[PDB]
This record gives C-alpha cells, structure tokens and sequence, in this order.
RNA sequence: CUCGA
DNA sequence: GCATCCGTGAGTCGAGG
DNA sequence: GTTGTGGGAGCTGTCACGGATGC
C-alpha cells in the first residue's frame, strides 16, 4: 500500500514542481521522503526492531 | 479561545476545536509538593487530606519514627526523638547569591531521654542543624549559587520475574529478581554474589519434586549457609543460626520497602516468611505457565514475567525522597555514636544535647547537595531552560543505573510512557534516552510511580469526574482518546471508538466498552514540546531538536511574543517563575523601574522589587520590567513585570521574521542563514550577557598579594580607569588586556633577572620585589564594568583560609547578531548565519519591504519538518490580518474550527495547540483572504508566495516565492564565545604541553586520528613540527619563537618531553627502560648567551 | 556533570 | 575432559563550573 | 593511658571474545 500511494504520488505530481525538481536532479534527498511526506510514512518500527 | 483563566493574559484565539476539561497543573508541584512532603507543611496536610488517607506522616516525621528509640542493649535506656520544626529563615535569597551561603532554616526536635532504672524522663529541645530550604521558584541555594534536584528514576522494591532462554535447546527458562528498599538481594537459591545454590538445600511441583538435594532437618540449610556465604571461619551451629534470623526477619538490617510492601502484597496476596513461599510457588508455577495460581491463604495473582521499564515497576524518587534518604543516613551515624556514649558514660547525668552529636547529619547533608549527581547547576538560559530542568527525570545517579552499564532498551520510548514521560524531549547525545522531562498534565503520587489524568466514561458518556491512574490501574482499563468525536451531554457519535489496552496495542472497540479518555491531546507532551507550532507535521528527530533548541535560546534586550504559538507560552512563562505575579489582587500604588508596590483592598502593602540586569548561571541576562500603570487595578495572579524571555505574560523566545523561502547565491548553502543587516541596526536580535571575573589577594610561601593600584612600570595611562584601590571603576569601558584588579604578588629574590638585579642596586630600589597578577580582561572580550563587589579580611568577611581580599568585577557586553551565530526555529530547525546582507540588497516585495532572513529550500523536504512552512503562512497571514467573507454562509473550509477566527486585525495573536488547531484546509482558507497593505496591494498569494526583487540588479525574480513571517530564536551558540586562537600560551607542568580550553588560552589538540591523517599524505615535518616545537620540546619552541622574530629559519626540533615523562612513569614501574647509540651504551637525558 | 558538531 | 571465570576492547574534537 | 553492651558501604539493568585456571 506504501509503495502503490508513492507511485500515484509520482504520477500526479508534475514534473516541474520543486519538490520533484529537487530530488530527481540528484540535488538532495530520496523519494522516500517524498513519499513521506505527502502520501504516507508506512510502517514504523517497533522498540525491539 | 486561550488563557482565559489567567487575568489580564493577552487574547490569543486558538485554532482548537476541543474543550480543555482539566488545566495544566502546578508545573513546578513535582518539586514543591515533594518538599513539602518532606517537611510536613500545612500545605502537604490539606493535600494529603483531600487525597490521603488520615494518618500522614512527613519525610523527617517517618525518618524520626524509624530512628526511634535509640535503646541501650540492655534495654536500661531510651531515647526519642520527636516533633520536628523549623525556625525562620537565616538569610533571604538574594543575600545568600550576593555573600555566597546557602539558603537554610534551623532545624529542632524534641528529644525525650528516659533510664528505665531512674524513671527520670528529662526532655529537651535540641538542635539538628542548618537544613537547606526550597525557594519558591523550586530551587536551592549552596554556596551562593542556584541549583535543581533531578528527580531519579529507579526500580521500586518488589519481586519481578522473567523469561530468558538457555543455550543448551532454546529452552524457556524463568528466573526472579527481588529487590529490597535496603540491604542485599536473591535470585533464583543463589544470594549474594554466590552461585550454584540448590533451591531446595535451604528450606505437583514439577521441579521442586525434582530437587538432587541430599539433606534433612534444619542444621543443614543453617550450616551451608554459613559455609557458602560467610567464608573465612570454620562451621559453627550458632553463628549460621545468628546470620541467618538477622538476614532478613531482623527489620533493622533488612528494610521492607512501603512502596515495595504494598507491590509485592499485590503481587502474591493481601497480608516475610509467607512471601517467600508465595515466591517458590510463582517461580514454579510460571515454569510450568498456568494463568492464575493459589497460594495458602492468598489468591488470584496471574503467573507472568515483569518487565522492568513498565512505570507501574519503575518509580522516581523526588527531591523530598533523596533528601530523606541522605538524612536517614546522617541520622544512623548519629545513633552510632548516640549508643557508643550511652556506654561509657553515668545515667542520670546524660542529657539529650550530652549524648547527641550532629556532626553526621550536617556532613550528610552537606555531601548531598555538593556532590550528588541529582544536584545540578541550573539551567537557566532563559525561563523555559530552569522549568524543564525542575521537571525532568534522569535514570543515571547513585541508586540507579550507570551510564555504562545502561544498554539501548533502558533509553527505549516505552507505551506506558504514554502521558507521563514526553517521548520528544531527549537529548541527542550520549545521555540520550537517559533524560526524559515529565508530561504536562503527570502527576507523582506518594509512592513515587507517575500517575496520569482521564477523564471518567459511564455507559459511553463522556464524564466530567477525572480521576488520577497509575501505569498499573492505567493498563487495567480501555482508554478512548482525546480527538474522539463526542456529543454534547458526553456521548460518542460513532458506533465505536479508538482505544488504548493494557498491551501497550490500540483497538476499535465499541463505545459501552470504554472505560476512560484522554483529557486532551498533547497529554502526552512535556511543556517545551507543547509549544512547536505544528507538531504533527514534524518528525520526531527534528522536533526533538526543536523542544532542545528552545531551551537554549537567550534573552533578547527586548522580547516579542511569537505571532503563531501553541497556547503553552503564557502558562509556561508563569510556572517558570521568572516574571512578577500578583500575590493578591488590588490597585498599583506605585510603579518605578525598581519595584512595584500594590495596595491590596484590605489596606495591606505589597511591594515587588525588579531584577534589574542580573547575571544568569550561563551568563544571560535577567531583567525584569514592569508591565502595570500608576492606578491600574491588578487581579490575582496578573502578571505585574516581564522577565528575560517574556511578553506580557508569554514565553517569548525569539522575534518574528519576515522570511523568503529561496537560495540566495549560495550563501544559505548547507544550512548557513541570511539575515537582513536591520535586525542589526534595529538589534532585533542583540542580546545582553554579563561576565563575573574575580581575584583574590592571599597568603603565598614569600609572603602575601595586595590588591594594589601602583604595579610595576605601568604607564599612568594605562591604569588610567583604575580607582585609588586599583580596581577598575564601575561604568569604565574595557577592551580585551586591561586591567580590571590590579594585584601584585611577593616575588624571592632568585628570580629577579640580572637586569631588574642590577636596576634595584645601582638606584637603590627597595625590597619589596613583587611581580604583576593584576587580574586582566581575557581575548575575546569587552564591555562596560556593570558592579564591583570587594569583601575584605580586615572587614568581618568571612574568607578563605590565608585569602586576605577578594574583588569581583561583573562585566556586561551588548551582542549584535553576527556572522557565526546560531539561529533556529521551533522546529529542529537550526542554522548559523553565513551572511549579513545590506538591507538595500535583500529580497523585497512588490512595496520595498525587504524581507528579514533568508532560508535555503534545499534545507526543507528532506528534514520532514514542513511545521515551518505552515507556520510561515500562518504567520504572514497573522502579520497582515484576515476576513472570510460571511455574505451568503459562512464557507465549508472555515465551517467546522472558526468561531472568532473569522476575521483578525494586523499582527494578531493567534495559537495552533498541537495535535489540535489550525488544520491545512483552513489554513489554505484564510491564506486566500488576506488583508492588503497601506495601498491595498495583496502580497502574498492564495499559494503563500509573492514575487520579489533582487536588492542587487534590480530585477524582479522570475518565479514567486514563498515569504511569511517565522518565529526565529537567537540560540546560545555565538562566534564571541567560541572564537580562540593561540600563537603561544601557558603549558602544563606535568606534560609540559600546552593548556586546554579557551579559558585558559590552550591550544587546540592535534589528536591520534589527525596524525593518522598527517601520515596518510606523507607530511613527515609537518607532524614533527606539530608534535615536538609546537608541543613538547621546552627548548625547541623558545628556539622557533626567537628565531621567527629575527627572521631566521625554522631550527632542527628535539626531543619531546612527554617522552622523557613515559620513561620516568616506565622506571617508576621497576621496568629498566634504556635509550641506546647505534653501538654504545644508553644515552643520558637532562650562561655565555647572557654575559652578553 | 550538562551540553555542541 | 574441558566449562567458568576473568580480564580486555567498545569515535573524535569543542564549551562552561 | 586506654578494662561494663560491639560485622560497611559500594554494584547491584552492558556486550562479545578469547584463553588460562581449576574441579
């Protein structure tokens, strides 16, 4: 479910909008993030691991 | 729709659409009530009366019952002590700051001495000593300077049990743990420190039937005891038996615990012998694994391993506890000697002052508050600093935990965590996970576990009866939330609702399952973490950073409240006590820049004297203003003045900027700021920090300093600003060098360089051949001389052992922001300041306001703190003012939160609690009707951008930007305190190195891993260099000095002393070290250039 | 002891 | 014949008091 | 010169490893 909202996230998003730009560029930072941030963080871990 | 209740708090509309049914509160209590506790104020009597049981018992009450009687073995003599009370105080606070004491009552008791023999029963009031007293603000004063009792956090007497796994099958193996409130413990019949015990050689059982134990009767468990514990000494029949009666049913070695007694009672049964069978049975019947078990004549205790992180398991010990604890210590080696003199001397000619020495009690007393880890030095940057550090909790101490013996599971955020011990604030670095900081609404109880407010749920109906559970009682029952939908009348809307379980898991239960609820979201918070703006949209490492750097930010000359603020900042400012607050309500009778006198409606005077440019333990400034009009009619708990950090009545940390969210030529590259060369010409950002330099003239081998203005061949100039004492005078502006105490020091006659020889001859000097110590003003710094304080031995001022004078000169300076200062948000946001622009050049919009800072975006995404953009839209659309268009209906983005929200004035005050407030849609809402300025020109977008122009060439930036306005702290990190070089500096004796710390002008160390580096490029002269004349060789680096002046090339180095110094340490250790010759024998180690 | 990278 | 008990490692550089 | 009664504070929430020792 993480990865499916990611990809519909890289789907609307256009190609020009700066938080796009930033990260395909190669300038600073993942998609993960990305996808954190607008989309959803996914699973978190437990205090064991 | 906050601060209501505090009079005279600013409006400050919040964006929550929840009821607060509970307020915040005494966020100090966790001290004070501890303290009072400890001392049995009438405070602690009521309090206990409205939610105690009848028989309360103080923390020196409880210590004088224990101790009591003292009893002569014979039992002919008894003494004991009785009623503690306290005179008054000895000095106010600010004396004892001012002459260096320590803030304190007398303390005396009623000790009754009684001889069984005579019937003489001679009471009598005796004398304890000097206790150390709680200020109001929940600190202590020793030695003049201001400190904060830690709260611990320890495990609570008890038995706990759990399940490891053996090596040999992966086995489920149990094992218990039982921990006393004093003396030794057991596991499992291992005790102390002596293994391979046989559970059954002491005394359906699966394994109990089991024990291999060879034995019969009482003698055997009594004698291996004794053959397996206490070695050195052949088997006896009566010392084992002594031992063993005096290990753990003699009460006065072993101490049951309270808290302990009554979570082990709960454990195993309602009403020793009887526990220990219970603990068998447990331990046999969890390695079976059945649910409950039955034990004789107790019941219904479930069989389960305890884990040792629960807050129903761990408990803090307070200030009032640890107090207790150090004085039930002195209070033992008093008694010592209390019964070591019943002995020897006659009865009927002992009184209770003959026989009572109190020398202990002081000393234990002394020792705690001087050398405990749990006294700290108080964090006092600004307010918030001081309120976080009262309400914090650390597991390391004597007692606890070491910070090496501390694994990672120790510092893990545990569920029940939830509402007692904020999960964000934690420090980064070592100690992290160690120091937790207490939740807003928690609450210790008396037997020091953290209890938590819910309110009370009857057939899923939200009640108005809140009631206090523990960890324990917590996990027993379903918790809803605070954010649940709820109906007028306290009835839940949706068929089920989100709960919490024991588990530490959540659920979706139905609403006649319910039990409690939350009393509000953020409930889980601690005070510095409930003010980030937006704290749900910040992940938890940067908001972590956020609480942090909130707490270093320093006191600004003049403080702005933030224009976006949760709605913590007024009570914060308030509980922190560093502003004025009305004691009772009345009439201001006079105002003046030095204290505030209130006429009280009774015709009683009050009068409030102004801390005016005081001197903090991290050198910011405390500085307060009175905030009230000559006539103005004050209620109580109005605040009267502003402190350092504060803005009628709110924390107000930082300043609001104007910020544009863009990079700028790269001088905002890697998280550097830009700042608007204003905020130095408006010293928006300039702040006040006052040094204490001080001296001291004492007794030396050649005789004794003088604080003296006439000091060897000083031109008249220089000293120029000195008094006739020579000490500096008071308002004089000194730059880095000069003399603030001019001081000269007995000098021997061997020292006098041929030259000053030959000069006091031939002119015939006297013989007073001194030296100049005249305390000078260190690199790095300046100011104007703020105060002079000066106590002399020839006064009646109490010093030091052969300290005849000692003078402190307190030292103010005016810190424009610069290049190198720490800037940060409230949001982990954090930067130093690359570059301050011209005003002209900056950023502005469309009508010439050039913007305040400039922020790189590239800082933004990836640090998932976007927190800050909305509080930049937010802010801008405080900064400029709103109004939704009502005409035709109010509309559905603005429908649900908006009551009075719908329209606001220019630079409103407005608060988005966390967890609750202002929400995207409606942010998105009032972002579209923003007011326009002087021109009705609107210059911000419904996008929260606008177009600029470059303050350099002139054209407008082709894309728009993101601009609004931040709340921007100035953080205790600036280039004054942190710029240090060195040419040539002191060195150590020892190591004959140069110094460390700035302080003492050092140098900076070229560390293993820099050689390592110096190697890996081939740089052998270079790390010679490095590591023997600039370092270690006593004559190589006098050598480069001489030969640098008198422009002469670099000499060959020598040899570094430290090595000298190995080989000595190496002899002193019998080892025959020995330098040799390619061939020879060892090498040895150890006037013209003068006659010249 | 707390804190900074 | 080996099983335990002990003794050794566990990042660097900076600031106060 | 010492002549009636007499066991203390400390860990005490670390881990992973390799090789004398000791029954």
């Amino acid at each position: 479910a993480t990865d499916e909202v990611g990809q519909a996230l890289r789907e609307h998003y256009p190609d020009d909008n700066p938080i796009i730009t930033i990260v395909d560029s190669g300038a600073t930072g993942n998609f993960t993030q990305t996808r954190t941030l607008a989309g959803m963080k996914g699973l978190v871990t437990n205090p064991k691991g | 729709s906050s601060n209501n209740s505090v009079p005279g708090a600013p409006n400050r509309v919040s964006f929550a659409k929840l009821r607060e049914p509970l307020e915040v509160p005494g966020l100090l209590d966790v001290q004070t009530d501890s303290f009072e506790w400890l001392i049995g104020s009438p405070r602690w009597r009521e309090s206990a009366a409205e939610r105690g049981d009848v028989n309360p018992v103080g923390g020196l009450e409880e210590v004088l019952y224990e101790l009591s009687p003292i009893e002569d073995f014979s039992g002919s003599m008894s003494l004991s002590f009785s009623d503690p009370r306290f005179d008054d105080v000895k000095a106010p606070v600010d004396e004892c700051k001012d002459k260096d004491m320590t803030y304190a009552a007398p303390l005396f008791v009623t000790a009754e001495f009684i001889n069984n023999n005579t019937g003489e029963i001679k009471s009598q009031t005796v004398f304890m000593g000097d206790f150390p007293m709680m200020t109001e603000k929940g600190t202590f004063i020793i030695n003049g300077t201001e400190r904060v009792v830690v709260s611990q956090l320890v495990r609570s007497p008890g038995v706990y049990f759990d399940e490891t796994i053996d090596k040999s099958t992966d086995k489920t193996l149990h094992s218990v743990k039982v921990i006393p409130s004093r003396g030794a413990w057991l596991e499992f019949v291992r005790i102390d420190r002596k293994r391979r015990q046989p559970v059954t050689v002491l005394l359906f059982s699966e394994i109990m039937r089991s024990t291999k134990d060879n034995t019969v009767g009482t003698d055997e468990a009594l004698l291996d005891i004794y053959r397996k514990l206490r070695p050195g000494e052949p088997p006896t029949k009566e010392s084992a038996q002594t031992l063993l009666e005096n290990l753990f049913f003699k009460e006065k070695r072993y101490d049951l615990a309270r808290v302990g007694r009554y979570k082990v009672n709960k454990k195993l049964g309602l009403h020793t012998e009887e526990d220990v069978v219970a603990t068998i049975e447990y331990l046999v019947r969890l390695h079976e694994g059945q649910t409950t078990m039955t034990v004789p004549g107790g019941v219904e205790v479930p069989v389960e391993t305890d884990d040792i992180d629960h807050f129903g398991n761990r408990r803090l010990r307070t200030v009032g506890e640890l107090i207790q604890n150090q004085i039930r210590v002195g209070m033992s080696r008093m008694e010592r000697v209390v019964r070591e003199r019943m002995t020897t001397q006659d009865v009927e000619a002992i009184t209770p002052q003959t026989l009572i020495n109190i020398r202990p009690v002081v000393a234990a007393i002394k020792e705690f508050f001087g050398t405990s880890q749990l006294s700290q030095f108080m964090d006092q940057n600004n307010p918030l600093s001081g309120l976080t550090h009262k309400r914090r909790l650390s597991a390391l101490g004597p007692g606890g935990l070491s910070r090496e013996r501390a694994g990672l599971e120790v510092r893990d955020v545990h569920p029940s965590h939830y509402g007692r011990m904020c999960p964000i604030e934690t420090p980064e670095g070592p100690n992290i996970g160690l120091i937790g900081s207490l939740s807003v609404y928690a609450r210790v109880n008396p037997f020091g576990f953290i209890e938590t407010p819910y309110r009370k749920v009857v057939d899923g109906v939200v009640s108005d009866e809140i009631v206090y559970l523990t960890a324990d009682e917590e996990d027993r029952h379903v918790v809803a939330q605070a954010n649940s939908p709820i109906d007028a009348d306290g009835r839940f809307v949706e068929p089920r609702v989100l709960v919490r379980r024991k588990a530490g898991e959540v659920e979706y239960v139905p609403s006649s399952e319910v039990d409690y609820m939350d009393v509000s979201p953020r409930q889980m918070v601690s005070v510095a973490t409930a003010m980030i703006p937006f704290l749900e949209h910040d992940d938890a490492n940067r908001a972590l950073m956020g609480a942090n750097m909130q707490r270093q930010a320093v006191p600004l000359v003049r403080s702005e409240a933030p224009l976006v603020g949760t709605g913590m900042e007024l009570r914060a400012a308030i509980d922190a006590g560093d502003v004025v607050v009305a004691e009772e309500s009345g009439v201001i009778e006079e105002v003046s820049a030095d204290y505030i006198t209130v006429m009280h409606d009774n015709g009683t005077r009050r009068t409030y004297r102004m801390r005016k440019f005081a001197r903090s333990n991290h050198g910011t400034c405390a500085n307060q203003c009175p905030i009230v009009d000559a006539g103005d009619r004050v209620e109580a708990g109005q605040v009267i003045a502003d402190g350092p950090c504060t803005d009628d009545g709110e924390m107000a940390l930082g300043k609001n900027l104007l910020v544009a969210i863009m990079p700028w030529e790269g001088h905002n590259y890697e998280d550097a700021i830009i700042l608007s060369n204003r905020l130095v010409e408006e010293d928006v950002l300039t702040s006040i920090h006052i040094e204490e330099h001080e001296i001291d003239a004492r007794d030396t081998k050649l005789g004794a300093e003088e604080i003296t203005r006439d000091i060897p061949n000083i031109s008249d100039e220089v000293l120029a600003d000195l008094d006739e004492r020579g000490i500096v005078r008071i308002g004089a502006e000194v730059r880095d060098g000069d003399i603030l105490v001019g001081k000269v020091t007995p000098k021997g006659e061997t020292e006098l360089t041929p030259e000053e020889r030959l000069l006091r001859a031939i002119f015939g000097e006297k013989a007073r051949e001194v030296r100049d110590t005249s305390l000078k003003v260190p690199h790095g710094e300046s100011g104007k001389v703020i105060g002079i304080r000066v106590f002399s031995r020839e006064d009646e001022d109490e010093l030091p052992a052969g300290v005849n004078e000692l003078v402190r000169v307190y030292v103010a300076q005016k810190r424009k922001i610069s290049d190198g200062d720490k800037l940060a948000g409230r949001h982990g946001n954090k930067g130093v300041i690359g570059k301050i622009l011209p005003v002209e050049d900056m950023p502005f919009l469309a009508d010439g306001t050039p913007v305040d800072i400039i922020l790189n975006t590239h800082g933004v995404p990836r640090r998932m703190n976007i927190g800050q953009i909305l509080e930049t839209h937010l802010g801008w659309c405080a900064h400029s003012g709103w109004k939704v268009d009502a005409a035709k209906g109010v509309p559905d983005w603005a429908a649900r939160l908006p009551d009075e929200l719908l329209e606001a004035q220019p630079n409103a005050i407005v608060s988005t609690p966390v967890f609750d407030g202002a929400q995207e849609a409606e942010l998105q809402g009032l972002l579209s009707c923003t007011l326009p300025n002087r021109d009705g020109d609107v210059l911000v977008d419904a996008d929260g951008k606008a177009m600029l122009f470059d303050g350099r060439s002139g054209e407008p930036f082709p894309y728009p930007v993101t601009v609004g306005y931040m709340y921007i702290m100035k953080l205790h990190h600036l280039v004054d305190d942190k710029i240090h070089a060195r040419s040539t500096g002191p060195y150590s004796m020892i190591t004959q190195q140069p110094l460390g710390g700035k302080a003492q002008f050092g140098g900076q160390r070229f560390g293993e891993m820099e050689c390592w580096a110096m190697q890996a490029y081939g740089a052998a002269y270079t790390l010679q260099e490095l590591l023997t004349i600039k370092s270690d060789d006593t004559v190589g680096r006098v050598k480069v000095y001489e030969a640098i002046v008198k422009g002469e090339n670099i000499p060959e180095p020598g040899i570094p002393e430290s090595f000298k110094v190995l080989l000595k340490e190496l002899q002193s250790l019998c080892l025959n070290v020995e330098v040799l010759s390619s061939d020879g024998a060892a090498i040895e180690l150890r006037l013209e250039r003068a006659a010249a």
